[PDB]
RNA sequence: GGAUAGUGGCCUACCAUGGUUUCAACGGGUAACGGGGAAUAAGGGUUCGAUUCCGGAGAGGGAGCCUGAGAAACGGCUACCA
RNA sequence: GCGGUAAUUCCAGCUCCAAUAGCGUAUAUUAAAGUUGUUGCAGUUAAAAAGCUCGUAGUUGAACUUUGGGCCCGGUUGGCCGGUCGGAUUUCCAACGGGGCCUUUCCUUCUGGCUAACCUUGAGUCCUUGUGGCUCUUGGCGAACCAGGACUUUUACUUUGAAAAAAUUAGAGUGUUCAAAGCAGGCGUAUUGCUCGAAUAUAUUAGCAUGGAAUAAUAGAAUAGGACG
RNA sequence: AGGGGAUCGAAGAUGAUCAGAUACCGUCGUAGUCUUAACCAUAAACUAUGCCGACUAGGGAUCGGGUGGUGUUUUUUUAAUGACCCACUCGGCACCUUACGAGAAAUCAAAGUCUUUGGGUUCUGGGGGGAGUAUGGUCGCAAGGCUGAAACUUAAAGGAAUUG
């Protein structure tokens, strides 16, 4: 305070701020591929789904929607990228 | 709903010097605010400044010195007319020695003594000493 | 903000930065264009389209991995409705609004919020009609909305 | 709105001293006379091409445009052959060194060379008075129809 | 404030806040300046030889005294690591 | 900005709304009413000559215990009926009934002067000569 | 078309349904002739101008007209009213 | 606010003040008044936020589209020098301005008429070892504007200029004895005449004319009825 | 205009009190209080404090949403839930402490960023009475609402704070 960096903030500081109040705003969810071992392919879901995200051949089913990150569900792996 | 960008430039700069602090992030820049931090630091008002660049209008931030009082803005961009340059001046500058009026002319932003030595004139928006 | 009330609700999506890419993303413009078309070919709105494309799939952003909007897209493939879908969804709201006013005209509530609803209505109407998206003289009668939607 | 008819008068309608002797065989019926106006403004074809008598023509009429040339926006064309425009302008107000808008509606003769309507943008020019109110007599459209030519069924 | 030709004229230049460059006047019976001891080798502390700051009464007031004097001592290489410009 | 709009055009609503508080101002109302030549006894004139009816003894408003001494006079140009005092000690004695008189204001713009209620007026001169004069003795009142 | 020195609803005949207006029309008030200008002196203003110059209007009130280049004249005439 | 028996306010004498050929009073208005507020007011409790929301007129309205860099010309103050018998010009130095080039860059446009200007050059050079210098025709600059055709998205703002009655106003010259004024007057050979004047400024809104291209509007190509040829 | 009409209860009637007592207190109790279909449009309808946008300063609570946690508790066999705990983050109803600052003060995170006087916009006030009166218009079944003067009078009326 008095006299601080505004022009590179601490990543910290900077991440426990809001989407839309850090420096250059930007989202805060991410993308996964996800697989339910009954299958072998991996479908690509979004953190924060609303539909029910429905699996590929099998309707089995996958995550459900919430308040904000979509519920997976069961016995389910995932990576974000 | 934000009505003149200029205008909260301005009024962070000031409240942020006033607060003792030397530096303030404005937002969202445009063209006109630029070339005015570009006017005073010309004549030393601010520091350096920085446009970060959201993709979107732009964020500024301004290092201040402390050599600076007041940077205000005439709300509506008022004619002048050369003659009456003078009459702006002698109702909104402390001396006849020191402070610009800066004003937007045909022949680009710039403060008023420029203004004088181009012969050109035009609106004003916004003073600094 | 909030325009017929007095919530004051910063709230929205955060876009990204990157006005490209994923680079992780395979599939190509093809690829989704052809997927945009089949939803709207099965009636979806151009945001259903974009909720179901971004979960299922890996679309970040239509117009990010295609150059164009989704109702661009669908204008183009001859697709777009008769009105734009946020009007369309405002008249099919006034129409749930007064069919319940009729069924309870004791409910003053409602009729106040009839009117915000048709005011914010009419004010939309009047800028798509300044824009040429409507004719001019597009007008919405309660006597005949019911029948704009279905 | 002139339109149809041409000879639809209890005299008989035409350009004076341009007489047709019926002896010569002609093809074209009628010789017509017309001018060009000047100020570089262009005599439209339709002056040219057209039928139409109206000695108010300022191409094809007994009429000097001179003095003020002025623009405005169509207001009204529901008078048969002269229309009504808006001159907007602001007005400036010294005490509070501010503006505020005004208009006035000017009355102008509109020859069936050119055909007008509600919202173009019609420069005008200033003749001998024409009728009561009338002292402007319309002599380039700057407008069109205001994109109105997209504005048709759905996609 | 010369003059006309050369001549000093006005008294009295005053002393500014080393941290804000405002002036610091006379009725501000609440500014302060600090002396920061030169010294030499093994400990010892040459008197009279200082390194000196000056802080205005607005910012003691405001509480930003250590803060601010933090950074001016350190960045004239009197504090090892106590201050950071980022935040 | 607190209410009066900043705008650049907006001078119309800027001298209407001036044109209307104006009203609220007493002597702009005065003026634009014509509340002069339609009340106030004289014309709006500086001055006005009328005629005596009754020798009145108004008694003074307190803290004040005197009895004032005026006249009732009525206006020439008017018939408008008006009490006037009569300054200085005795000068009473100058006046007499159906006497013509010159009436002046009393320096209060309308508005009664100190302890005297009601009246608004104070008499100059009579039979044509100038009250002061009299009582000093520079002149002497005329025959009939 | 007529009338005028001549444009023009100026007037007439036919025909049409237009013209103005919250950007204040239309109506009312004015102890209103307009202007150059006058008074008050930080500036911005506020108030005033019957009245030495310029324009306009009038000759007790209305209308009418003769003469003439020019008047709807009044130190011209005609009629009515006072 | 004084006066109801010692009246610093009345009625007088004395003495004293202010302005003075003039001074009082009445009415109006102007200043004081930021008590009408554009500049520039006030509205929790002093006068003053409509019970509440919608809303048309009206006012207002986010950001972004030729910017940065390179070359050339010639001005106007001022400096250190003055060449010269108070002010002068070259080069030395800055500073502030104007113009025109090239950077991917309409300058409305073709068809001759004009050329003033160098990439030219046709010779050589007054003369400081020479790009310091200008006259100088036979291949090669357009726009500087002629005049005829063909056509031009709209505006606000600001610049400079023309058109402009006098008296008034501001203000130069002139010793009406001073001055308010007036536009006079001034010099001699005062014997046959010589001569300076009768400025300048303001004149704003609107209309005209010209330069600018920031600020703020406007119009453009999406069912292509697009743009050049 | 119907229905309803327990309760409480303008009016009225009474018991008392009082010099009086048309009241305060006690009793009876009409209308009313509730509801339907229409009116009425006013309250100290109050935060006596327009709305939209920006900026300026600390602190602990709580309400709703969300994110993070090899947190606690629930046992069953560990999870999954749920409630709880801690950190942060949006948007709420408020409080605390300060005051850079504002104010005539009382006080005020707005009543701040105003003689260093301009973000946009709406509305109202201009000494006190006269008086929300008169008049005209308009709305209402009415009661009344909205709009709303002047003559005349007057040197104060008023606000916050201090000492009595
Ligand atoms: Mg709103
Ligand atoms: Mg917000
Ligand atoms: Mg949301
Ligand atoms: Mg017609
Ligand atoms: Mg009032
Ligand atoms: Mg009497
Ligand atoms: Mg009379
Ligand atoms: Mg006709
Ligand atoms: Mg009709
Ligand atoms: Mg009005
Ligand atoms: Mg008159
Ligand atoms: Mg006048
Ligand atoms: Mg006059
Ligand atoms: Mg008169
Ligand atoms: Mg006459
Ligand atoms: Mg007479
Ligand atoms: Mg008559
Ligand atoms: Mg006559
Ligand atoms: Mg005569
Ligand atoms: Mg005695
Ligand atoms: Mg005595
Ligand atoms: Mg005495
Ligand atoms: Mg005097
Ligand atoms: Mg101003
Ligand atoms: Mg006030
Ligand atoms: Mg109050
Ligand atoms: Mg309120
Ligand atoms: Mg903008
Ligand atoms: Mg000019
Ligand atoms: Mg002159
Ligand atoms: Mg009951
Ligand atoms: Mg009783
Ligand atoms: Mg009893
Ligand atoms: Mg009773
Ligand atoms: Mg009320
Ligand atoms: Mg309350
Ligand atoms: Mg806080
Ligand atoms: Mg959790
Ligand atoms: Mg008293
Ligand atoms: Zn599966």
């Amino acid at each position: 305070v008095l006299v601080q960096d505004l022009l590179h903030p601490t990543a910290a500081s900077e991440a426990r701020k809001h989407k839309l109040k850090t420096l250059v705003q930007g989202p805060r969810s991410y993308f996964l591929d996800v697989k339910c071992p009954g299958c072998l392919n991996i479908t690509t879901v979004f953190s924060h789904a609303q539909t029910a995200v429905t699996c590929e051949s099998c309707s089995t089913i996958l995550c459900t929607p919430t308040g904000g990150k979509a519920k997976l569900s069961e016995g389910t792996s995932f990576r974000r990228k | 709903t934000r009505s003149s960008v200029l205008a909260d430039a301005l009024n962070a700069i000031n409240n942020a010097e006033k607060t003792g602090k030397r530096q303030v992030l404005i937002r969202p820049s445009s063209k006109v605010i630029i070339k005015f931090l570009q006017v005073m630091q010309k004549h030393g008002y601010i520091g350096e400044f920085e446009y970060i660049d959201d993709h979107r209008s732009g964020k500024i931030v301004v290092q201040l010195n402390g050599r600076l009082n007041k940077c205000g803005v005439i709300s509506p961009r008022f004619n002048v007319k050369i003659g009456d340059i003078e009459k702006w001046t002698a109702n909104l500058l402390p001396a006849r020695q020191f402070g610009y009026v800066i004003l937007t002319t045909s022949a680009g932003i710039m403060d008023h003594e420029e203004a004088r030595r181009k012969h050109v004139s035009g609106k004003i928006l916004g003073f600094v000493y | 903000g909030r325009m017929h009330s007095a919530g004051k609700g910063i709230s929205s999506s955060a876009i990204p930065y990157s006005r490209n890419a994923p680079a992780w993303f395979k599939l190509s413009s093809e690829s989704v264009i052809e997927q945009i078309v089949k939803y709207a070919r099965k009636g979806l709105t151009p945001s259903q389209i974009g909720v179901l494309l971004r979960d299922a799939h890996g679309v970040t952003q239509a117009r990010v991995i295609t150059g164009n909007k989704i109702m661009r897209i669908l204008k183009s493939n001859g697709l777009a409705p008769e009105i734009p879908e946020d009007l369309y969804y405002l008249i099919k709201k006034a129409v749930s609004v007064r069919k319940h006013l009729e069924r309870n005209r004791k409910d003053k509530d409602a009729k106040f919020r009839l009117i915000l609803i048709e005011s914010r209505i009419h004010r939309l109407a009047r800028y798509y009609r300044t824009v040429a998206v409507l004719p001019p003289n597009w007008k919405y009668e309660s006597a005949t909305a019911s029948a704009l939607v279905n | 709105s002139t339109e149809l008819t041409v000879q639809s008068e209890r005299a008989f309608q035409k350009q004076p001293h341009i007489f047709n002797n019926p002896k010569v065989k002609t093809s074209k019926r009628t010789k017509r006379w017309y001018k060009n106006a000047g100020l570089g403004f262009k005599t439209p074809k339709t002056a040219i091409e057209g039928s139409y008598i109206d000695k108010k023509c300022p191409f094809t009429g007994l009429v000097s445009i001179r003095g003020k040339i002025l623009t405005g926006t169509v207001v009204s064309t529901k008078m048969h052959r002269t229309i009504v425009i808006r001159r907007a302008y602001l007005h400036y107000i010294p005490k509070y060194n501010r503006y505020e808008k005004r208009h006035k509606n000017v009355p102008v003769h509109v020859s069936p060379a050119f055909r007008v309507q509600v919202g173009d943008i019609v420069t005008v020019g200033q003749c001998r008075p024409i009728s009561k109110t009338v002292r402007f007599n319309v002599v380039k459209v700057s407008a069109a129809a205001a994109k109105a030519n997209k504005q048709f069924a759905k996609f | 404030m010369e003059n006309d030709k050369g001549q000093l004229v006005e008294l009295y230049v005053p002393r500014k806040c080393s941290a804000t460059n405002r002036i610091i006047k006379a009725d501000d019976h609440a500014s302060v300046q600090i002396n920061v001891a030169k010294v030499d080798e093994e400990g010892r502390a040459i008197p009279g030889e200082y390194v000196t700051y000056a802080l205005s009464g607005y910012v003691r007031s405001r509480g930003e005294s250590d803060d601010s004097l933090n950074r001016l001592a350190q960045n004239d290489g009197l504090l090892k690591n106590v201050w950071s410009y980022s935040r | 900005g607190k209410g009066k709009p900043r705008g650049l055009n907006s001078a119309r609503k800027l001298r209407v709304h001036r044109r209307n508080n104006r009203w609220a101002e007493n002597n702009y109302k005065k003026r634009l009413l014509g509340t002069a030549f339609k009340s106030s006894p004289f014309g709006g004139s500086s001055h006005a000559k009328g005629i005596v009816l009754e020798k009145l003894g108004i008694e003074s408003k307190q803290p004040n215990s005197a009895i004032r001494k005026c006249v009732r006079v009525q206006l020439i140009k008017n018939g408008k009926k008006v009490t006037a005092f009569v300054p200085n000690d005795g000068c009473l004695n100058f006046v007499d009934e159906n006497d013509e008189v010159l009436l002046a204001g009393f320096g209060r713009k309308g508005k009664a002067k100190g302890d005297i209620p009601g009246v608004r007026f104070k008499v100059v001169k009579v039979s044509g000569v100038s009250l002061l004069a009299l009582w000093k003795e520079k002149k002497e009142k005329p025959r009939s």
